[PDB]
């Protein structure tokens, strides 16, 4: 069964990677060398990717200090070989994917069965040159990666040829052409920006006059402008008329790569951070002189915390410079401060570290499977010292760092004891059980964070696990569908580290204004910090907003595919997670969506408000006017579409189906309203031949001309507009047949069709009269209701994403646009995010890092940073946080962001306002309470005498008509102020505690 | 750059009373200050003339990242202006950005009267009637006016 | 001792021999490559009110490879994007051995007095910049106070 993507598990991932990379994919076998905390962060990564088969090698056994990053790893497995007891743990991850264990490398040959070969740390540097050659000389893709404490590196060697087939991974661009000058200057429609760059390659269609253009031919592009670009002479091809759609095409990349032989001595540098180009040249000698000195050393790293070692790593890797005199070039000596902090951490295992690299590398094995994307070429060095504490609180020496017999040995080896302990003890909330819930989770499970007596976990998430979810939720499985994303989570990281059994309080809840009786004050007065796991902007700009309340720090994170960005939010210092994001993509224009349609997007937005209509909205009102005393008088002072509701019910009643085949009738005599009659009415206002005032085409530009339906039950699409439609229909009714009995079967369809009488089309108070007296009494319907539809986009058999698209391809018919298929009408009408497990343990990785500097309450903006990565360049970027910035009034200086007025006691609003005036110099001159406005100077002077001598509790139920309720202990007011000159100022928000 | 969306609708209530619009009222509710109470004559020498149209409009939860949701309540006929009350705006679709205002919103209904655009209409029979006969397409407005829009 | 190390030390010495109107530049004491600038809003643009910091990083084949360059400060600029990242022509396609990293300030000083929009590198706060010229640069305006030091 070769080519076959079950699209249901790999929804989410194959909207990153495409079905070709994956197809590939799936022709790959893998091998991973070294089964400590980084091998399995990498085979985890790549069995739920979905190679054809993983292969994992380490006969070496289970001692407890490899448990600091091996999740897969408990104290039961100790004495035995990590190969064995790791590779029955991955092989639930991935049904698809078989796991072996390799039980011997007595030869390099036994590699030849491999496509990709992967070597970790525990692999020595000779054997991983002598691996690489063979792996080179044979065609075998190589990539290694080391960890070393708050260090690490990566290598890629693919060979003398790979073909990069896309290296963005980005949709390609396209856009509607305006003029084509005879010497190839194209310019853009409408003043759009065509997204392109110098060396993309274009192809045209639909542009009238230069006929050959159009074959699907290539086209080199030189940007001008943001509007406009040069495609080379088109005098040849003719003379430009009208139209045109440049779309972006992206051509072949062949690249070669040089041996791990070649590349320690002359080494290609990937960097991951602005402010350490340095120090990639220095590392590079160091991870070398680690290796030399195990050599020399019975296998043996260096002691930690020694400076005997550390002065002979110092030693080794002034040597390495004088034998390697290109890697640091000339003026440039060895950092001796970078390398003894190399050997001081050599044993050093950190999660953050591991999981950061699992991501980074286990994509690169990818990428090499595929093609797709740019790789890495050919090292890349990384490290995080600011995670580091200030040795003044938490001091680093031989004894503080010493091993004590426990899992965190690797860990304290790092910080010490003392900051173990205080990482153990601190009380975290975490919002979000899905891919990065996860991964935190499992981060702090490794940490230990919340094992200590006086510390906890708090994750909270509503939601309930589903198929897909599994392609990146690693803590879930199949027989878990259908659970609490939250409660299992829970379960799942406990049973790794047992040291947190009964500490993880998993909650069900959602996290607005209305569970703020569970979320209350004690609840966030003693946090330490809280994470963020969500995706949607509304709770996250919530829970930003408690936090600044609150004044808790807040880690920020995300993912967009490849794409990915960890915030640090820092109560007194830096900006909030709301005072800057960049706005949403633009709605579609009315019109555009109504009559105008040139894109796929249009036609699924309209199908997804006809689907609406039939399904859920029509149900919706005819159960209203069948069960409330006075919907009918209700409806006519208080909807807007008066007439359509009215006009739904009357339908509803006249069109009453009795069985299934009244409902196929029901659709086909829809397919005929919406893709035939109301396109010739369109056509009788604005004919294909339809002028302008000024007197230019009406179809032009950004118009297409439709043209209408004739039915062919033989055309996929106007079939399953029929099959949806009657068994969407036939559920509102509670009518038999539906999908449940078979297949849908074309011949029945027709039988039904063929014998109907449809009409032809005409161009086409007193009309609500009609309406309101043509309808019954709902008395008289005994016995009956709708049950209207609820969109569900991951039901694949409930009919709905099979509607949307067979709605969508007919509007696309009309409008002459090209149809799209389920998977693609299900993203842009699902709104899906596309998501890779890549990526989410990347970014994971790298806000546990930024977590330690909270745990060490770090007050220097400058040691934050800010993480930006598009692992498909790949690029890693890092940035220091934006600082709060700072407001004045009457000279005194505010936070405005973090500051605010505080008045104790519900106070008279005119105290409020006597008390702003005589202590700040303000003048409130507006003031309100969430959407409520309390007071405005503006008001006339009765409105005033109403309210100015009313506390604030008894004046929010003066305007709202209902009162605040007993649990609250404070309230949140804004207000417009002026200074001692009665000029403007901004001011920040006041909380009144009750 | 950034404040809460009570805040910002506070600093631009505010604003819309010390300075108004020409011919334009814009109070918001009490109750609810997402949701306006708009009036806007109709401009000089327009077949709107003579009379005033009332138009609801919602500030929506997000924003301005999300611009204002708009719905004439007056009868009118006109391209841009269907048979529900809604509009058809650039500003509200495509050229929306944080930045702009209620304001903003409030000018360009008020030129949108003074100047219709057929050429992208929302209400087409009005549309092509705008385009093939606009004299007779004028004196069915002002007759609009004069039913359905009151008076002043 | 090298080639390289010397060349920086005269230009750093001719830095402090005969500074730069407006604009600060000083290497680490840690790192001879990299620098520490800040550079003054030119008078009468959006600008004018504010302090930039940069960081520039002189590279191993320095001078035949360019310096590289980051702002530090958050600027609503069209050849600047979010990250810090500059569009310079003398960056890339005019750079050459013979100049130097006072050329380079220079040009960035010249480039926040006046933005080209126009250019192939831009971002989208170039057709901002474009579109909407007085709302781009009330929002430049609005940008230098939240975010750039005062003087």
């Amino acid at each position: 069964a070769a080519g076959e993507i079950d699209e249901s598990l790999y929804s989410r991932q194959l909207y990153v990677l495409g079905k070709e990379a994956m197809l590939k994919m799936q022709t790959s076998n893998v091998l991973i060398l070294g089964l400590k905390g980084l091998g399995v962060e990498i085979a985890k990564n790549v069995v739920l990717a979905g190679v054809k088969s993983m292969t994992v090698f380490d006969p070496e056994p289970v001692q407890l200090a490899d448990l600091s990053t091996q999740f897969f790893l408990t104290e039961k497995d100790i004495g035995q070989k990590r190969g064995d007891v790791t590779r029955a743990k991955l092989a639930e991850l991935n049904a698809y994917v078989p796991v072996n264990v390799l039980d011997s490398l007595d030869d390099v040959t036994q590699l030849s069965q491999f496509q990709v070969v992967v070597a970790t740390d525990t692999v020595s540097l000779e054997d991983k040159v002598k691996i690489n050659e063979f792996c080179h000389s044979s065609g075998i893709r190589f990539i290694s990666s080391e960890t070393r404490g708050l260090f690490g590196n990566t290598f890629v060697d693919l060979g003398d040829e790979f073909t990069v087939l896309d290296p963005t991974g980005e949709e390609p661009r396209t856009g509607m052409v305006s003029d084509i000058e005879p010497d190839g200057t194209v310019t853009m429609l409408d003043d759009n920006r065509h997204g392109l760059e110098d060396g993309n390659f274009v192809r045209f269609s639909e542009v009238e006059g230069l006929d050959k253009l159009n074959d699907g031919t290539l086209f080199k592009v030189e940007v001008l402008g943001p509007f406009a670009f040069r495609i080379g002479s088109v005098k040849e091809y003719g003379e430009y008329k009208k139209g045109g759609i440049f779309t972006e095409v992206k051509v072949p990349r062949k690249i070669s790569f040089k041996s791990l032989k070649q590349q320690l001595s002359n080494p290609e540098f990937v960097f991951s951070d602005f402010a350490k180009f340095d120090r990639a040249a220095q590392l590079h000698l160091g991870f070398q002189a680690l290796h030399q000195f195990a050599v020399r050393h019975n296998g043996e790293l260096p002691r930690t915390m020694n400076d005997e070692d550390a002065n002979e790593l110092i030693k080794l890797v002034t040597d390495l410079s004088v034998q390697q005199p290109e890697v640091l070039g000339e003026g440039v000596d060895v950092n001796e401060d970078l390398i003894k902090e190399l050997s001081y951490q050599a044993r050093g295992d950190i999660p953050g570290v591991v999981a950061f690299f699992g991501g980074l590398v286990a994509q690169e094995v990818l990428k090499a499977c595929s093609g797709k994307f740019t790789p890495l070429k050919q090292f890349m060095y990384f490290d995080s010292l600011e995670s580091l504490p200030d040795p003044k609180n938490f001091p680093r020496n031989e004894k503080t760092t010493q091993p004590v017999n426990s899992r965190y040995d690797n860990q304290i080896a790092v910080f010490g004891l003392d900051f173990q302990k205080k990482i153990a003890n601190s009380k975290v909330f975490l919002v979000g059980s899905g891919a990065i819930g996860c991964e935190m989770l499992k981060n702090w499970a490794l940490l230990g964070l919340g094992s200590g007596s006086d510390g906890y976990i708090v994750v909270t998430d509503n939601d309930s696990i589903e198929k897909s979810n599994l392609n990146r939720q690693f803590l879930f499985r199949p027989k878990d569908v259908g659970k609490n994303k939250s409660e299992v989570a829970a379960e799942a990281v406990c049973a790794m580290n047992p040291d947190l059994k009964g500490k993880i309080n998993a909650k069900i809840d959602k996290v607005g204004p209305e569970t703020e009786e569970i979320f209350n004050d004690s609840f966030w007065e003693s946090l330490d910090f809280v994470t963020n796991a969500l995706d949607n902007v509304d709770a996250r700009t919530y829970v930003d907003r408690r936090c600044v309340f609150y004044r808790k720090p807040l880690l920020e994170s995300g993912t967009l595919g490849t794409k990915g960005n960890t915030q640090v939010i820092i109560p007194r210092l830096t900006e909030s997670y709301s005072s800057s994001r960049d706005p949403p993509e633009k709605s579609i224009p009315l019109c555009t969506l109504r009559s105008f349609p040139n894109k796929i997007d249009h036609t699924i937005a309209w199908a997804k408000s006809l689907f609406q209509g039939y399904f859920t909205d029509s149900a919706e009102n005819v159960n209203m006017y069948l069960t409330q005393p006075n919907f009918v008088e209700q409806t006519l002072k208080q909807s807007g579409d008066v007439k359509g509701v009215l006009e739904s019910i009357s339908d509803s009643l006249s069109s009453k189906p009795h069985n299934f085949e009244d409902c196929i009738k029901w659709a086909r005599l829809e397919f005929e309203k919406k893709f035939n009659h109301d396109i010739k009415q369109l056509l009788f206002n604005f004919p294909k031949d339809a002028k302008t005032s000024n007197g230019e085409p009406f179809w032009s530009g950004a118009k297409r001309a439709p043209t209408p339906l004739e039915f062919d039950i033989y055309n996929n699409d106007h079939f399953h507009f029929v099959v949806a439609g009657a068994s969407l229909r036939a559920y509102n009714y509670g009518i038999k047949s539906d999908d449940s009995n078979s297949k849908p079967n074309v011949d029945e369809y027709k039988s039904v069709i063929d014998h109907m009488i449809i009409p032809e089309f005409t161009p086409n108070s007193d009309e609500i009269d009609q309406l309101v007296s043509s309808l019954p009494d709902p008395s008289t319907l005994a016995g009956f209701k709708l049950e209207p539809v609820d969109f569900e986009k991951d039901d694949d058999t409930n009919h709905h994403i099979e509607f949307i698209t067979a709605c969508s391809n007919c509007r696309a018919q009309n409008y002459f646009i090209e149809t799209a298929d389920r998977q693609k009408t299900k993203f842009i009408a699902g709104r899906i995010i596309p998501a890779i497990a890549t990526t989410t343990s990347l970014v994971t990785g790298l806000v546990n890092l930024e977590l330690y500097k909270l745990i060490d309450n770090k007050t220097d903006i400058e040691q934050y940073k800010n993480g930006f990565v598009n692992l498909a360049l790949p690029f890693f970027g890092f940035s220091e946080p934006i600082a709060s910035p700072k407001g004045e009034y009457n000279n005194k200086k505010y936070d405005k962001i973090w500051d605010r007025f505080d008045i104790k006691g519900d106070i008279k609003l005119s105290d409020l306002i006597e008390h702003f005036e005589k202590d700040e110099g303000l003048e409130i001159t507006m003031l309100s309470y969430g959407v409520s406005l309390l007071y405005a100077s503006f008001f006339p002077p009765k409105k005033l005498k109403e309210r100015l001598n009313l506390p604030i509790t008894q004046l929010v139920k003066l305007v709202t008509k209902k009162d605040i309720p007993a649990h609250v202990s404070t309230m949140i007011l804004e207000i417009c102020a002026d200074d001692k000159e009665g000029e403007d100022v901004e001011v920040p928000f006041i909380t009144i505690h009750l | 750059g950034m404040a809460s969306l009570p805040k910002r609708i506070i600093k631009e209530t505010e604003k819309l009373v010390s300075d108004p619009v020409p011919g334009i009222t814009a109070e918001p509710h009490d109750d609810n200050l997402r949701y306006f109470q708009v009036t806007i004559e109709g401009p000089e020498q327009s077949p709107y003339e003579d009379g005033i149209f009332e138009l609801e409009l919602y500030l929506p939860d997000d924003y301005p990242m999300e611009a204002p949701k708009v719905r004439f309540l007056t009868k009118i006929y006109h391209p841009n202006i269907d048979r529900l009350g809604r509009i058809c705006l650039d500003v509200l679709k495509t050229n929306w950005s944080p930045a702009l205002q209620i304001r903003t919103v409030l000018l360009s209904i008020q030129a949108l009267l003074a100047s219709p655009n057929p050429n992208d209409p929302l209400a087409n029979d009005v549309a092509e009637d705008w385009i093939k006969n606009e004299q007779g397409a004028k004196a069915k407005a002002r007759e609009w006016t004069k039913l359905y829009a009151k008076k002043k």
